[PDB]
């Protein structure tokens, strides 16, 4: 379940407007659930508004161990009522074993990130090299592992907001005790199911995050006018 | 003298009032003549009676997807319009 | 002025053809068609009131009986040698025409003139001093002497 | 409310009771509290159990709560079962509102109000959002209406239908407070329809003119432009987008950025259609038909025909009118039969509302007098019947000629003034009232002082009415 | 359309110069380029850099009043 306040609604409307302007790929999960729902909504809206000038590219990367209705073909399929989204113009699904395997696609995804981050295309203004920005707005184990896999890689350019769950705990403090203090105050009902053997792992994750603070930036609450997504990226 | 010159003054007042509404009323009336000259598959008026016999020929023998697409178009400027109002 | 003349010409043609048709019968002379249909309803705009409608003020010494001399045709007569036309159809006709043109249509022209004078006045001084450029450029261009003497120059 | 919520939340048993907390924060107007600590953890949203709280937020006027419920996820058309609509119109529908609806259906009946009378008769015994929108719009709810209106598909059609309903209910004379509320809400939705369509048009022309013509699979059973006509919403049609649409349909195939004298000059010289003097933007026989199909030239041809008809009428009636019809009367009767066929075509394709316009009434009446003049005319060898035939045709000529004023209302210059001309009737009647009172008083007083016991009625009325009437053109009684 | 239907002296001149460059006062030509495109903020930046500033403003006003008469695309008008 996803909290869609009108500010984040405005932000991701602006984000897909920027991606239509610059001609960007957007990588995301690609399920029907939560934020990917709304991203597919705005992709469909900016498609149906102008119907020309570089129809944008959205790749959803799914795990195939969570897709409910699975059809093997060569012959188009018909996916109908994790559930995939109706509006992602490309879907990529990683292959693994059983159903009880979340977070499988992260390795292929981050390897594709690193490969474009080293891939050279000299028709640009970045000195070639195809700039890559990561956004984190939500929370979970996936987000923290994604941000550290980014910042450990070259060209992460990680951006967070000033509202969310883990966007609040990285947005606020920009050692172990202060990480604990912010993590128990911005996640009051998710610490209750956690052994400390991986809470200390998370403290190591965040200490690896804040190692490279120049590769990280934030959106604030006073910075709330127009074109703040452009200013951040 | 008195009653004719009072009529002149009341005409002058009414012309003064109805004038800024008058162009609106004229271009509102324009709809009806466009709908009476754009409806019928209409030939020359003198010859029209002959085409009327073509209708005698009739009595001699006798969900859509782009719609939903243009409604979906309307919704986007609705959203932009609401953003403008709330910006005011 | 043109809206006035349009409405007045429509009323004038309608009344003139109706009166010439009710009174007389088969006029063949074109000048006396147009003196009766166009010219006399035109004179009603300055308050003239057409004369031949009453039948109690109608004398036969201003007729022809056949278009042979200058005068109009007579109104078409009866077998009793009386005029055929109903006064109860021609007296109210002249009254409606006379009300409609001498009073309503002239006083509407007054009101439309008043409205146009009211609008164009704040622009009017600008338009006059814009027109002033052209006369200054036609009197300051030529190395110009007296007009009578100008031919010598 | 905050004290009650602090008590209810810290009982350590109903911390899990999100429903009781939500209903407590709903019965009060605690919006910010319900936003900040119910829908924030993203821990438990089932999105289907929100139905009872939705029905209560509807029937108790909590529009910010239904906004929050839609923003967190609830489909109306899944929710809005016919049992919901019969509960809304049967139980939650006011009884003064229904009496005003009866009075407006009996005294100011209309097409759209007949439609909404039938649907409110349905639910007190499939486009659901439009019915809920009518429910909220009739109750004068004014803020639930906006929340549902932002969720609709046919947004401009919705705003125009609502504006028409509320302008009709603002005429009901009892309860002028409710009339004032419905008038203000009518103005608000018609402003909303205008301002949305001008943004749709200022981005794009082709898709806005795609919007204008659809019927929404029987909204009220009509169209966006038709609904703006029926409410006399003449600010929606006076706006430049619809006027651009109309003028593009009026010139037809000819581009509008050509001068008009070129069009009428190509009209009079018929085989000059095939030359580069008229621009046909919006192989040679296509230029021919593209000229002679457009509304502009079939209208202009029709007025040339009509002027030639009036000249033939006048020639026949004044210079050539005998005991048997000569050839120009027979051609005249043919042209009048053509006009008769056009009027019966227009009546067969309008029905009853054809007789609503006064021009069509006097139009049919003029055809009646023409055929009566024919049947008086054919009794030859009888001078009275033949003279009576000519008199009937002369008065009919008055009617046919004054129709020319109505014809020229389409002009860009004469047109608005001819439309202005009918706003003068109350001035003319006030003038004629005062003049008739003075005329009767003076005429009876003068006829009484001068003469004694006139017995002839014609000479009563020539003296009492006719001569004081002639004093209005400056005659001065003799 | 504006050269065929509403022709003028200045529009004949700008038709000839736009016919030149699609096949010496440079800032005025760049100013015409920006002024025709309805660019509206590059025009001000170049206008503040010109010599004949009043002449520039009057020529631009005349061009745009002529192009505002073209009947198709009333948004651009
Ligand atoms: O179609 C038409 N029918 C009649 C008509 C037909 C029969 C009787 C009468 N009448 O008595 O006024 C009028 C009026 C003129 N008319 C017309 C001609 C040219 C352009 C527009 C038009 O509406
Ligand atoms: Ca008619």
């Amino acid at each position: 379940n996803f909290a869609l306040k009108p500010r984040m609604r405005k932000i991701f409307s602006r984000l897909i407007y920027i991606a239509q302007s610059k001609g960007a790929w957007i990588l995301t999960g690609g399920t029907h659930y939560g934020l990917m729902k709304y991203i597919g909504e705005v992709v469909r809206d900016n498609t149906i508004s102008r119907n020309s000038e570089e129809n944008i590219v959205a790749i959803g990367i799914a795990a195939w161990g969570m897709v409910s209705n699975r059809d093997t073909l060569i012959d188009e399929g018909h996916f109908s009522a994790y559930i995939l989204d109706n509006n992602h113009t490309h879907l990529l699904l990683v292959d693994n074993g059983c159903h009880g395997h979340p977070t499988v696609e992260a390795k292929l995804r981050n390897q594709l990130e690193k490969y474009i981050s080293e891939r050279t295309s000299q028709d640009s203004n970045y000195g070639g090299k195809i700039p890559i920005v990561c956004f984190a707005q939500g929370g979970g184990r996936e987000t923290l592992k994604a941000i550290n896999t980014s910042v450990k890689s070259k060209i992460p350019c990680v951006v967070v907001e000033g509202s969310g769950q883990i966007a609040d705990v990285i947005a606020s403090l920009v050692t172990s005790s202060m990480v604990k203090e912010k993590l128990v105050r911005f996640l009051p009902r998710t610490v209750s199911r956690l052994p400390e053997e991986e809470i200390e792992s998370w403290i190591k994750w965040l200490k690896e995050i804040l190692e490279s603070s120049h590769l990280l930036t934030v959106i604030k609450m006073e910075e709330a006018g127009d074109e703040i997504v452009s200013n951040a990226i | 003298i008195l009653l004719v010159n009072l009529l002149v003054a009341m005409f002058g007042y009414t012309v003064g009032i109805v004038q800024e509404n008058n162009d609106q009323v004229w271009k509102f009336q324009r709809y009806f003549l466009v709908q009476e000259y754009c409806n019928r598959l209409n030939i020359p008026f003198p010859f029209v009676v002959f085409a009327y016999f073509y209708m005698v020929v009739k009595k001699c023998f006798k969900f859509r997807n782009e719609d939903n697409e243009t409604l979906a178009w309307e919704g986007v400027m609705k959203e932009n319009y609401l953003v403008k109002i709330n910006t005011k | 002025v043109f809206f006035f003349l349009f409405l007045f010409a429509v009323w004038m043609v309608a009344f003139g053809v109706a009166r010439q048709g009710i009174l007389r019968q088969n006029e063949q002379r074109w000048r006396w068609i147009f003196r009766s249909v166009i010219y006399e309803p035109y004179l009603a705009m300055f308050g003239q009131v057409p004369s031949d409608v009453d039948s109690t003020t109608y004398d036969f010494s201003h007729c022809t009986f056949s278009g042979n001399e200058s005068k109009p045709l007579c109104v078409e007569l009866d077998e009793h040698n009386l005029p055929r036309f109903p006064e109860w159809i021609t007296i109210p006709l002249v009254c409606i025409y006379m009300l409609s043109t001498n009073i309503l249509l002239v006083n509407l022209l007054v009101a439309m003139f008043g409205y146009t004078v009211g609008i164009v006045q704040e622009n009017n001084d600008q338009v006059w001093k814009f027109q002033r450029y052209f006369l200054v450029q036609e009197y300051c261009n030529r190395l110009n002497i007296p007009f009578p003497f100008v031919v010598f120059a | 409310s905050y004290a009650l919520y602090k008590a209810f939340s810290t009982n350590e048993q109903d911390k899990d009771n999100w429903n009781g907390q939500l209903k407590l924060l709903l019965e009060w107007n605690q919006l910010d509290l319900a936003s900040d600590e119910i829908f924030t953890n993203d821990r438990r949203w089932e999105s289907a159990d929100l139905q009872e709280v939705m029905f209560t937020a509807l029937i108790k006027d909590r529009p910010k709560f239904v906004r929050l419920f839609l923003e967190n996820g609830l489909n109306l058309q899944k929710f809005l079962t016919n049992e919901v609509l019969t509960e809304l119109f049967s139980t939650h529908f006011s009884t003064l509102v229904y009496r005003n609806l009866q009075i407006a259906k009996n005294s100011y009946n209309d097409a759209l109000l007949t439609f909404v009378w039938k649907l409110v008769a349905n639910f007190r015994r499939r486009h659901p959002l439009q019915a809920l929108f009518i429910w909220a719009i009739l109750q004068n709810k004014k803020e639930l209406s906006k929340v549902i209106w932002e969720q609709t598909k046919g947004c401009t059609l919705a705003a125009l239908g609502a504006s028409k309903l509320l302008k009709t209910l603002a005429k009901v004379k009892n309860d002028i407070n409710a009339a004032g509320e419905s008038e203000e809400l009518a103005n608000e939705y018609e402003t909303r329809a205008v301002e949305l369509f001008t943004e749709c048009y200022s981005n794009d022309e082709d898709l806005a003119e795609q919007l204008l013509v659809y019927s929404c699979e029987a909204w009220g059973g009509s169209n966006c432009l038709e609904l703006a006509v029926e409410a006399t919403d003449q600010h929606f049609i006076a706006q430049p987008g619809v006027q651009n649409f109309l003028s593009k349909q009026w010139y037809g195939e000819i581009s509008r950025d050509t001068k008009n004298w070129k069009i009428i000059l190509c009209l009079f010289i018929i085989p000059l259609v095939g030359c580069g003097l008229v621009s046909f933007r919006k192989k040679l026989l296509w230029y021919y038909v593209a000229f002679f199909t457009s509304p502009f030239v079939v209208f202009s041809w029709n007025v040339v025909f009509y002027i030639a008809f009036l000249l033939l009428f006048a020639y026949v009636l004044l210079m050539d009118f005998h005991s048997v019809p000569h050839t120009p009367e027979l051609i005249l009767y043919a042209l009048v039969f053509v006009l008769f066929c056009d009027e019966v075509r227009q009546w067969y394709m309008n029905g009853v509302n054809y007789f609503t316009d006064l021009w069509n009434v006097m139009d049919t009446l003029g055809l009646f007098y023409f055929i009566a003049g024919i049947v008086f005319r054919l009794h030859s060898s009888n001078k009275s019947s033949l003279y009576s035939g000519r008199v009937i045709f002369c008065l009919d000529y008055i009617i046919f000629t004054l129709r020319l004023i109505h014809i020229f209302t389409v002009s860009r210059n004469l047109g608005p003034k001819i439309i202005m001309l009918q706003r003068m009737l109350i001035d003319v009647f006030f003038f004629l009232f005062l003049f008739a009172v003075w005329m009767v008083a003076f005429g009876v007083a003068r006829q009484g002082i001068l003469r004694q016991n006139e017995q002839r009625w014609r000479w009563i009325f020539r003296s009492v009415i006719y001569e004081p009437y002639l004093a209005m053109f400056g005659q001065v009684p003799s």
